[PDB]
């Protein structure tokens, strides 16, 4: 289900649908650690980051975790869930401390990495499905958007444009540079750019 | 999902409380607060309601300043003193005064005269009103309690009747994995017979 | 219960399988 | 206004028209109705519901009939008595299919296989098991026991042939060896009934001592077959095989008593869950409706009483 | 009130984290029974014990190119 | 808020005695294993 890098660039950091999380080294092909997150049931997974602090980086699964993992000891170590369902994306920022989450439940919010707590909310009157989630380059924006696509600047928390151009959901997001420019791809069976 | 059964999960101890919510410790530790738990809540609007006035008057009182207070030096009423007594307002205003006060302490005698016809009468009426209510309070006091007694009662036929079923069956469990475990045996070592049947049919 | 149940069945069933097991082998060990 | 528990017309119903002791009666396995013989030699058949009419009345033994046992897919009644005979009865026909006239004495029991070829296990007072199969007029199997022998069954699987009799001892004939391969001892007097459970784990087994023994009948026990006992009835003078039956969902446990109760017992704890009083002599049989909660007693009283149960 | 409905629904939801993980863990163990037949992690703490809280030195300031709000609305 | 409050600290106290129950269960169960395989 998802797969992240680890900052150094020779290891592989991954999840799945099985329940299971699993970490190897891309330069040698050995893996390295592997753990079910919980044993005993296939639950999904969907979700895996690594932050270049070194640590202090989660996976989001089925139920609403989303569980910061102490890697030496196979456990948790802090967490950020804010819905009801399931979490397709996690992103830190750069310094790491500021992080945003969403879900097809309907609401984005962003989040203290420093100490544990909300800080602020992204809310709308539909509740739509969220599918995809990212920064900018440096997190003063975010984009956020799944049947339609909108665009935030995080630095004023206002709502800045609202996006229609695409005639089907989105499946995942991507910025530019300096947030001058926005990569999508959708089940309207095309690749769409968006800059300015 | 939770499914604690109080009156038949009797075992439960303050150790094991103890224990319990370390473990819970040990995983509230690694997991905190983020989510909005109370989306199913609305937000309270704390000032509905309120006019522009009211609304400076809890701000008072929430930066924690006193309430004004009236002045009642009137009655008692100082006479001005010789700096004081050129201002002929000043002294209008001392008179009026001692006019307003001789009314006030008119009308007081008049409730007075009337309240002690009156007073004993209507503060024996008045808790003889206010006795009512209280018995019937603990009317109300006494049925509720009840019926939170009737609802442990439910509570307790129930899970207690459910308790045989689960202890029948958990004995039932126990006993058949140690005999079929034993049968599992047993079988491999009736496979002696490959042994017999291969010697039998070398003869 | 529910779940109490399942699990004893699971048994109740493994057990017959077993005896058909054990009367089929000790018939042939005659 | 009161609790119901069945389909019945009223929570006891008493069935009359019998002429002599009712020594017999069982239930159809699909629930519908019931049949009850005795020393007057007819066959009646009740059903179980409405007014409980007397809709057929099969005649043909020369003797009293001992048992009767339906087939299990209730085509069928089977029945053997004092005239030497076991008799299949054609339920669509009402007529005598077949009459294994080969015993040499009183038949005292009869119970048919279970599942497969329909087999017919007897015991009689010639001290001989038999089994005889429908397509042929000799027994497939005769196990000649020394004594009389009183009560029989079949195993669930139809390969082990149960019986007792005069010895106490309970035998226990496997049909490929021709042989006992274990015997069940216990009761201290001559057994007067046996009845498989419905899963054929278990038998119960009644006795003259006053006693239900419950026995493993599985394959493999890893010990002592014998499970537990139940007392509470009594056996008179008049010596009757007083019959024994099993619950349809195994929690409870039935046997004849001379006492003229009809008594009920929980298997787990043994403890007599219904002893319940309105014969006016033997209670001789005693059976459960396979589908619903309804006991039938058959008395030497000629009297046959079905009543609702709360089987909890 | 509002502040300890949060906490208690917290630990609420905190204690279901470890039934969920003990349940599972308890069924695998009863499972087996209803069946029975006869290291740069380091160095990742070590760059975490400076770059969780670090960064401030070189992360002065928001880049002076990024997009101002007024310029992103017409993507 | 008082009464969701009052539900929720009797939700919370039952999931602590399933967290006790499930940990005798599961020493129990592993108890049995050692019981028939050595």
């Amino acid at each position: 289900t998802d797969i992240s890098l680890n900052a150094s660039g020779d290891y592989i950091l991954s999840a799945s649908d099985d329940s299971y999380w699993a970490f190897s080294d891309i330069r040698s092909g050995k893996s390295l650690c592997k753990v079910s997150v919980e044993p005993g049931s296939q639950i999904a997974v969907h979700s895996i980051e690594f932050h270049p602090d070194g640590l202090i980086f989660g996976t989001g699964a089925a139920d609403a975790v989303v569980k910061i993992w102490d890697l030496k000891n196979q456990t948790v170590a802090a967490a950020f869930p804010g819905h009801t369902a399931a979490v397709r994306s996690i992103a830190f920022s750069e310094n790491g401390y500021y992080l945003a989450t969403g879900s097809e439940d309907g609401e984005v919010k962003l989040w203290d990495l420093r100490k544990l707590k909300n800080l602020k909310t992204f809310a709308n009157e539909e509740k739509q499905p969220i599918n995809s989630l990212s920064f900018d380059m440096t997190g003063t924006f975010l984009g956020i958007g799944g049947q339609k696509v909108q665009v935030l600047h995080v630095k004023s928390w206002s709502e800045v444009v609202s996006l229609s151009d695409h005639s089907g959901p989105v499946t995942g997001v991507r910025f530019g540079e300096n947030a001058r420019s926005l990569v999508t791809c959708s089940l309207d069976k095309s690749l769409r750019v968006f800059s300015f | 999902l939770v499914d604690a059964l109080p009156y038949l999960d009797t075992e439960y101890n303050e150790a094991d409380r103890q224990l319990a919510m370390k473990l819970v410790e040990h995983e509230c530790k690694t997991f905190r607060p983020t989510k909005n738990y109370l989306t199913h809540l609305p937000v309270p609007d704390y000032d509905a309601f309120l006019t522009k006035c009211m609304l400076k008057e809890m701000d008072r009182m929430k930066k924690k300043e006193e309430m004004g207070k009236l002045d009642m030096s009137r009655c008692e009423l100082p006479a001005p003193s010789a700096v004081k007594g050129v201002d002929r307002k000043l002294w209008a205003k001392v008179l009026r005064n001692a006019k307003a006060q001789n009314e006030h302490l008119l009308m007081r005698q008049i409730n007075l005269e009337l309240m002690d016809e009156y007073a004993a009468e209507s503060y024996l009426q008045r808790n003889k009103v206010m006795e009512d209510l209280l018995t019937h309070a603990e009317k109300e006091l006494r049925k509720t309690k009840e019926a939170v007694m009737e609802v442990h009662a439910n509570r307790k036929m129930a899970q207690l009747k459910a308790g045989e079923k689960v202890k029948q069956l958990e004995q039932s469990w126990v006993s058949m994995v140690t005999n079929n475990y034993r049968m599992e045996m047993e079988n491999r070592q009736i496979d002696s017979d490959n042994r017999k049947q291969i010697k039998a049919l070398k003869l | 219960v529910g779940r109490l149940q399942q699990e004893v069945t699971t048994q109740e069933t493994r057990e017959k399988d077993l005896q058909k097991m054990y009367s089929k082998l000790s018939n042939k060990q005659w | 206004t009161a609790q119901r528990f069945s389909n019945l017309m009223a929570p006891t119903m008493v069935l009359l028209g019998h002429e002599g002791e009712i020594y017999t009666g069982a239930f159809s396995p699909d629930g519908t109705c019931l049949a009850t013989s005795g020393y007057d030699q007819k066959i009646f058949f009740w059903n179980v519901y409405g007014e409980c009419e007397n809709f057929s009345t099969i005649k043909g033994h020369s003797g009293a009939v001992m048992d009767l046992k339906f087939t299990t897919d209730s085509s069928s009644l089977v029945s053997c008595g004092t005239d030497k005979s076991v008799r299949v009865w054609d339920m669509e026909t009402g007529t005598c299919a077949r009459r294994f006239r080969t015993h040499t004495d009183f038949v005292n029991a009869v119970h048919p296989s279970r599942r497969g070829v329909t087999l017919v296990a007897s015991a009689s007072d010639d001290g001989t098991c038999r089994v005889h199969d429908m397509r042929t007029k000799e027994p497939v199997k005769t196990y000649t026991n020394r004594y009389q022998q009183t009560a029989v069954t079949f195993n669930d699987s139809s390969d082990q042939v149960i019986s007792g009799g005069i010895d106490n001892v309970l035998k226990v004939w496997d049909m490929r060896r021709d042989e006992i391969t274990y015997t069940l001892t216990g009761h201290r007097d001559t057994i007067t009934g046996i009845s498989l459970s419905p899963s054929g784990k278990f038998i119960i087994s009644n006795s003259m001592d006053c006693t239900v023994r419950q026995w493993d009948i599985r394959p493999f026990v890893p010990g002592q077959r014998s499970v537990g006992v139940f007392a509470g009835h009594n056996h008179n003078f008049e010596k009757n095989l007083l019959k024994c039956s099993w619950s349809p969902c195994e929690r409870f446990i039935t046997a004849g008593s001379s006492d003229r109760f009809l008594y009920v017992w929980e298997t787990l704890s043994k403890k007599i869950v219904y002893k319940l009083p309105g014969h006016m002599g033997s209670v001789n049989c005693t059976d459960f409706h396979p589908k619903e909660p309804i006991m039938l007693s058959c008395g030497s009283d000629k009297r046959v009483f079905l009543g609702e149960i709360d089987m909890s | 009130a509002r502040q300890e409905l949060s906490h208690s629904l917290y630990q609420h939801d905190a204690a279901c984290r470890v039934i969920s993980r003990l349940s599972k863990e308890l069924t695998a163990a009863r499972e087996a029974l209803s069946t029975l037949k006869p290291a740069i992690l380091a160095k990742l703490e070590e760059k975490s014990k400076s770059l969780t809280a670090e960064r401030k030195q070189r992360g002065k300031n928001l880049p002076e190119g990024l997009a101002k709000t007024e310029e992103l609305a017409e993507l």
